[PDB]
């Protein structure tokens, strides 16, 4: 019965989420919101997936839609992390600056570009699946994997990059480090294996898959 | 010589303190140590206003009890409804700088001093719909700390150059002068029947002058700190003082003493507002501890506690009917309770 | 100059001190009887009805 | 009636558009406080700075440029008398009952025949031996500049130039306030200058300025306070900083620092005369630190005596958030003040700021 303890275990992630959004106030503030609103739905994708493993697929076509959901919710919080880094940094790198439709952008880019195909429906073991595995060939994960994963943390690397230096040098006229540290290694460790299992084309790819939804919910302490 | 001069002052403070202890007959406490407390007094925030972009530093109500203004740190007097709460002017002003404000008994005049040392009053009903600046009175000099209106021609003021003055603003210039305190002024209040007014120095001494005369009838000098805030009971034979110590204390006039004292041994904050109410039982107190208090006028104990506004209260008041208490605050936010 | 501002402020005190007083237990009964009198009329003390309240 | 109604909704939206619109301005400004003890040259750096970067920048002024050069004159001879030390002089022995007859009167002497005799007094031996030693007497700052441009100012049609405008001595009663702007983003610098008091209740007010400037004279350190015989000027300079700096309100303030009058300073270190030693014991041990950074025409002597005054400051700031930065100026020169500002804005306050949550 680990599954029981682990099922609850990932039903304490959506008390946190929930605590951060019912506080709810600044420029910067607004773009916080959209990461832990995404979070919470997660608690409901997750369950399907817990019971599925148990042992499901009550919905011949609800199948899909799980599907759908995970990836436009991963991929509107890797667009969100992207969002707020180049936010902090383009702001504490030109001083002297001189909202609501950015986050706006950001959401329209995740829920089309990875729910259409999955709705949409756009070899042999497949046809296995149409009598809930997930099975693409033809190199769709090579647009989602490149456009939710690489894509973010090639500008993530680069705008704290430059706060960094900015911050060593005005001590010149330790914290930064840790502070670094925490808010990229967590990131990195969770989801580049990830990037790494998908593009190799089950267990082990399903194993990492379960390894990392968790980090999407440890987001909340951190960036609080 | 002066050392003659001196003498002689030092063989008068000693009959004035000899005399006032043969006044004495009893305390306050044992003469009211037999009625019934109060009890517990809880009220919630009926209303919350907002617009303002920086700390509001004093508010004064209207004659009817349904309008009200308040001046802020970025310059700008907006004169609120209560009731439906709707903005009704907003004027803006030549210095950013603002302490006082005040409202004219009939309602046609809005005057705003501040620390650039003028009194500059407005005009409300006038043709065109517009507010422009009627008089300036800079005959004075320092900051200035309060305002107030005896009828539509008449303004006193009180500022750091221990000076109060009665205006007219017709002929813009001053009628009378009052002098004597050794430090800055700070507040005054006017008497139920616009005769007599007080003033809360700097020094930790409030006096009593008087309006056509202009000369100082009484001294009372219990405290120990500076004053921040006085108010008069409104039977008008007495008045509550609001120091910058945690006490506050009651004087009165025929008697000439020191009557009461509220404080507790859990407070060590400041004093920033004081009033009366309508019946002269509660006497409600800011304070500089982010929230406010309600204290008794005879038990002298602490009934109720007022609290929301996150930081200090800078002002307060209470209506001519006595139906409902305002109160303002440093974070652009204005409560009214019931 | 100075001496003069010791010698004003002694005649000021002089007239301070020919006043006349009154006993405190005389003058705490005038303020305990006048709350009584005015007791009813006072919204802040006694709740008020919501249909007479104004504000709600 | 409903139509009360709309029309007061129609008012309060139209505030309200108003109030949306004019908060966009407040958020941002960045306030500015000039501070330091009286006569220091607080006000010469809001002139200068409108000429700077305001275009913007007659008759009636030209009075009180004849009131200054009045009052200088008259202090200068009728001190003398007063000095113990007889330094005497018989040149213009009919003028000095003049002058001291016209030393107090409502109006000034503006026939032409005070003027020609006044030049005298100033070519006399006598008045520059006083001159010479000017510390005993309260002398104003700008008597030398004035004096020797008598010529000038004696012909119609002065004219006063932007330099001579710049050296003038006005009491301020209220706010004197300026508001330029630099590039794209606007500024907003406000003196106080009300009168000297030990309490300063007003200082609440400021409780939200990005930054504090503070102003100090380096120059008078044998010099007394108005009050005669109070203490040194720079001692009442020393007083007063740490009472600012270490303030309940002012906890979170930055404060940057002006060094002013160093001309005068270099003047009067290179010709002898009084010696730093005398008025203060503790420099006669001082050695000047390795991490120097001395002017290229600035003399060796002279580079010592300037870190003495920064290091006696930057102690007490140093001792207890808070942030001190110096600076040495000389505010008569139009083209210094170009520069340290700039300098001194590159290391924003603001960058510091916002790097609090992680450095
Ligand atoms: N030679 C010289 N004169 C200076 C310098 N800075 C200021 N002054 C002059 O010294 C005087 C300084 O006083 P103000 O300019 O009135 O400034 P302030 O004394 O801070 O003004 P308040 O204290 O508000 O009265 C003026 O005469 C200035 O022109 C400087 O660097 N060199
Ligand atoms: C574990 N469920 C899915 C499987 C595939 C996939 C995910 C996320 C982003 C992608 O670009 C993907 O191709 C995962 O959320
Ligand atoms: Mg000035």
């Amino acid at each position: 019965g680990m599954g029981i303890v682990m099922s609850l275990i990932v039903l304490a992630i959506v008390f946190g989420n929930v605590l951060v959004i019912t506080a709810i106030q600044t420029v910067t503030n607004y773009f916080i919101t959209s990461l832990a609103c995404a979070d919470l739905v997660m608690g409901l994708a997750v369950v399907p997936f817990g019971a599925a493993h148990i042992l499901w697929t009550f919905g011949n076509f609800w199948c899909e839609f799980w599907t759908s959901i995970d990836v436009l919710c991963v991929t509107a919080s890797i667009e969100t992390l992207c969002v707020i880094a180049v936010d902090r940094y383009f702001a504490i790198t030109s001083p002297f600056k001189y909202a609501r439709v950015i986050i706006l952008m950001v959401w329209i880019v995740s829920g089309l570009t990875s729910f259409l195909p999955i709705q949409m429906h756009w070899h042999q073991e497949a046809i296995n699946c149409y009598a809930c595995d997930f099975f693409t060939n033809q190199a769709y994960a090579i647009a989602s994997s490149i456009v939710s994963f690489y894509v973010p943390l090639v500008i993530m690397v680069f705008v704290y990059s430059r706060v960094f230096q900015e911050a060593k040098r005005q001590l010149q006229k330790h914290k930064a480090l840790k502070t670094l540290g925490i808010i990229m290694g967590t990131f990195t460790l969770c989801w580049l294996p990830f990037f790494i299992v998908n593009i190799v084309h089950k267990e082990v790819y399903i194993l990492l898959n379960w390894i990392g939804y968790v980090n999407s919910g440890f987001n909340p302490l951190i960036y609080c | 010589e002066l050392d003659q001069l001196r003498q002689e002052a030092e063989q008068l403070k000693n009959q004035i303190r000899d005399a006032r202890k043969a006044c004495a007959d009893a305390t306050l406490s044992q003469i009211t140590n037999n009625i019934d407390p109060v009890g517990r007094i809880q009220m919630r925030t009926r209303r919350t206003l907002r617009g303002h972009l920086a700390k509001i530093y004093a508010m004064h109500w209207g004659t009817d009890s349904r309008l009200l203004v308040s001046a802020s740190q970025d310059g700008k007097l907006i004169i609120w409804d209560s009731y439906t709460t709707n903005k009704v002017h907003a004027i803006p002003l030549r210095s950013s700088w603002v302490m006082t404000c005040a409202y004219a008994p009939s309602g046609n005049y809005v005057a705003c001093g501040g620390l650039d040392n003028i009194c500059s009053i407005y005009n409300l009903k006038t043709r065109e719909g517009n507010v422009r600046v009627s008089r300036e009175l800079a005959g004075h000099t320092g900051y200035l700390s309060c305002c107030r209106f005896l009828d539509d021609n008449q303004i006193v003021t009180s500022s750091g150059d221990t000076t109060c003055a009665l205006w007219d603003i017709e002929t813009g210039q001053q009628t009378t002068t009052f002098t004597g305190h050794t430090g800055d002024v700070m507040s005054l209040s006017l008497a139920p029947d616009t005769r007599l007014f007080v003033s809360g120095a700097c020094d930790a001494s409030a006096k009593l002058w008087d309006v056509r005369e202009g000369m100082c009838r009484q001294t009372f000098t219990g405290h120990e700190s500076d004053i921040n805030a006085i108010c008069f009971f409104p039977n008008g034979n007495a008045f509550a003082t609001g120091s910058d110590d945690a006490t506050c204390r009651l004087f009165d006039l025929r008697a000439d003493q020191e009557l009461m004292t509220y404080s507790h041994d859990n407070i060590i904050c400041g004093i920033t507002s004081v009033s009366f109410s309508k019946s002269g039982r509660l006497l409600l107190a800011g304070y500089d501890d982010f929230n406010c208090n309600v204290w008794d006028a005879l038990k002298a104990d602490r009934a109720g506690v007022l609290a929301g506004h996150d930081n200090r209260v800078s002002c307060l008041g209470v209506t001519d009917d006595g139906m409902a208490v305002a109160t303002g605050s440093w974070d652009s936010f204005l409560k009214i309770w019931n | 100059a100075s001496i003069a501002q010791a010698r004003k402020l002694v005649e000021q005190l002089k007239m301070e001190a020919n006043i006349d007083r009154i006993k405190v237990s005389k003058a705490a009964a005038d303020l305990m009887a006048y709350c009584e009198a005015h007791a009813k009329e006072d919204p802040l003390l006694t709740p008020v009805p919501a249909s007479e309240n104004p504000f709600r | 009636q409903r139509n009360e109604e709309k029309a007061q909704r129609e008012a309060n939206k139209k505030i309200e558009k108003q109030l949306q619109k004019d908060k966009q301005v407040y958020r941002a400004t960045h306030r500015l406080l000039l501070l330091g003890a009286g006569e220091s040259g607080k006000s010469t750096i809001v002139k200068q700075m409108r000429i700077l970067h305001v275009n913007g920048f007659k008759a009636t002024k030209v009075q009180d440029i004849k009131n200054n050069l009045k009052e200088a004159i008259e202090t200068i001879v009728a001190a003398m008398s007063n000095l113990v030390p007889p330094v005497e002089l018989p040149e213009n022995q009919f003028r000095v009952d003049y002058i001291l007859s016209v030393m107090n009167v409502p109006d000034f002497d503006f026939p032409p025949e005070f003027y020609e005799h006044a030049k005298a007094l100033w070519e006399d031996e006598g008045v520059r031996a006083c001159y010479e030693r000017s510390n005993e007497y309260q002398l104003i700052d700008c008597a030398q500049y004035f004096l020797d441009k008598i010529d000038v100012i004696k012909q119609a049609d002065y004219v006063p130039s932007d330099q001579d405008l710049l050296r003038c001595r006005v009491l301020t009663s209220g706010i004197f306030e300026t508001k330029f702007q630099v590039d794209k983003v606007n500024f907003h610098m406000f003196d106080v200058g009300g009168q000297r008091d030990e309490r300063r209740k007003w200082i609440q007010c400021f409780n939200d300025v990005t930054a504090i400037i503070f102003v100090v004279a380096s120059s008078s350190y044998n010099m007394v306070i108005r009050e005669d015989n109070q203490t040194n000027r720079l001692q009442e300079a020393l007083n007063l900083f740490k009472s600012i700096w270490n303030n309940r309100w002012l906890r979170t303030i930055s404060v940057i620092l002006f060094l002013n009058k160093q001309d005068l300073l270099a003047e009067k270190v290179l010709a002898g005369k009084s010696k730093i030693e005398d008025y203060f014991p503790e420099f006669a041990r001082y050695t000047t630190p390795e991490d120097a950074t001395p002017e290229p025409g600035e003399d060796p002597r002279v580079t010592r005596a300037k870190y003495f005054i920064r290091d006696e400051f930057l102690r007490i700031s140093t001792a207890s958030r808070h942030y001190c930065y110096p600076h040495f100026t000389c505010a008569v020169d139009t083209e210094n003040i170009r520069r340290v500002f700039n300098d001194c804005r590159d290391i924003i306050q603001r960058m510091h700021l916002r790097q609090y949550e992680l450095l």
